[PDB]
């Protein structure tokens, strides 16, 4: 019925840039907010960044404001996240989430600065 | 509790001086694991949003929980349900305060019965469950349990993930003790973990707010 | 408790290492063994090296991969050869006490590993 497929994970360098981008099939992306979540190896899953259903806001955490940069585009029915300035935090991985009706995860990808 | 079992849950509390009950009804098929409930606010408006709620409704109860086949013996809730069991839950919100409740979960009769007291504290005007900010979508969730032998019952301690309108995730701790209220045989398990997937739906017919609510709960 | 260590992103065509440990005393008792995990699909055994001395190999690996129990260190060393974009699986350290084959008990938190 519907899926999420996030891709565009690699490895960089501290200081790179890095996107990643999160498609959606079976469900408009433009009527639902979506969010990013991280977890580290052996970690808690926690909410790094979002944006809302309207898409006028988006938050992020204490520690990454400002560096994640979200954007979306509702014909594209995908979005992209910048990595902006690069920290060892971000070694955790990432998951892509928009829950309509009953809740909804996306595989993600793994990041890892090294 | 075997079979279709219809339930009716009524509860009133307090948050910062604002007193308000919700009533509400469903049945729930232990066998199939599924769980269906509607409620409804006795009074004109509910000063907090209803999720926050929802999810101490939902989670009051657990005999209605499918579990797996190697773990029926394990269950205590449905050990204690012939005599009923008090419920004491702790919720930590992430800076928007704190719940305090207390809850008795009982067959009365031929049908289950929960009934539940709240008192919200520490709550701040500009907060998200002040603002409304929470949206209508839930998230799936987790829940440990662990026995306790020196308090003769059951504890459970999970994280619940609430969303905000602007995206914003509130991670709120939730911390539940249980005391059986009879004196029969407690059979607690050791540990085991409960995945719940919950969706909620309106129903266009009335004008009244529905939260037609949907739970799938799963032990492993 | 089973520490695992040594992964990092690499390029095409490197050798790296990863360290298992077992904190609780000996080794050499536990059957030792390494799985693989990729983005999203199921897990795969990638070796393992058993009380005999005899370390066996998945087909896909073989003769690529090869695991070393060091008596002098006590520790169970998985070193990679020719790895490949096949390879982007996070790699996890198990053990099991019985010589038999079977369900391992002991686990790690493991270590991402990736390829160009």
């Amino acid at each position: 019925q519907v899926q999420l497929v996030e891709n565009g994970g690699a490895c960089v360098k501290p200081g790179g840039s890095l996107r990643l981008s999160c498609a959606a099939s079976g469900f408009p992306v433009n009527r639902y907010s979506m969010r990013w979540y991280r977890q580290a190896p052996g970690k808690e899953r926690e909410w790094v960044a979002g944006m809302s259903s309207a898409g006028d806001r988006s938050s992020y955490e204490d520690s990454v404001k400002g560096r994640f940069t979200i954007s979306r585009d509702d014909a594209r029915n995908t979005v992209y996240l910048q990595m902006n300035s690069l920290k060892p935090e971000d070694t955790a991985v990432y998951y892509c989430n928009v829950n309509v009706g009953f809740e909804y995860w996306g595989q993600g990808t793994q990041v890892m600065v090294s | 509790f075997t079979g279709v079992v219809p339930i009716l849950v009524e509860l009133d509390g307090d948050v910062n001086g604002h007193k308000f009950s919700v009533r509400g009804e469903g049945e729930g098929d232990a066998t199939n694991g599924k769980l269906t409930l509607k409620f409804i606010c006795t009074t004109g408006k509910l000063p907090v949003p209803w999720p926050t709620l929802v999810t101490t409704l939902t989670y009051g109860v657990q005999c209605f929980s499918r579990y797996p086949d190697h773990m029926k013996r394990h269950d205590f809730f449905k050990s204690a349900m012939p005599e009923g069991y008090v419920q004491e839950r702790t919720i930590s919100f992430k800076d928007d305060g704190t719940y305090k409740t207390r809850a008795e979960v009982k067959f009365e009769g031929d049908t289950l019965v929960n009934r539940i007291e709240l008192k919200g504290i520490d709550f701040k005007e500009d907060g998200n469950i002040l603002g409304h900010k929470l949206e209508y979508n839930f998230n799936s969730h987790n829940v440990y349990i662990t026995a306790d032998k020196q308090k003769n019952g059951i504890k459970a301690n999970f994280k619940i993930r609430h969303n905000v309108e602007d995206g914003s995730v509130q991670l709120a701790d939730h911390y539940q003790q249980n005391t059986p209220i009879g004196d029969g045989p407690v059979l607690l398990p050791d540990n085991h973990y409960l995945s719940t997937q919950s969706v909620l739906s309106k129903d266009p017919n009335e004008k009244r707010d529905h939260m037609v609510l949907l739970e799938f709960v799963t032990a492993a | 408790q089973l520490v695992e260590n040594g992964g990092g992103c690499v390029k095409a065509g490197g050798s790296l290492r990863l360290s298992c440990a077992a904190s609780q005393g000996t080794l050499s008792n536990l059957v030792t063994g390494w799985f693989r995990r990729a983005p999203g699909k199921e897990r795969e055994f990638v070796a393992n090296i058993g009380r005999d001395g005899l370390t066996v190999y998945s087909n896909s690996v073989k003769g690529r991969f090869t695991i070393s129990r060091d008596r002098a260190k006590n520790t169970v060393y998985l070193q990679m050869d020719s790895l490949k974009p096949e390879d982007t699986a996070v790699y996890y350290c198990a053990g099991r006490l019985s010589r038999f084959p079977g369900e391992y008990d002991y686990w790690s938190k493991g270590t991402p590993v990736m390829v160009s």
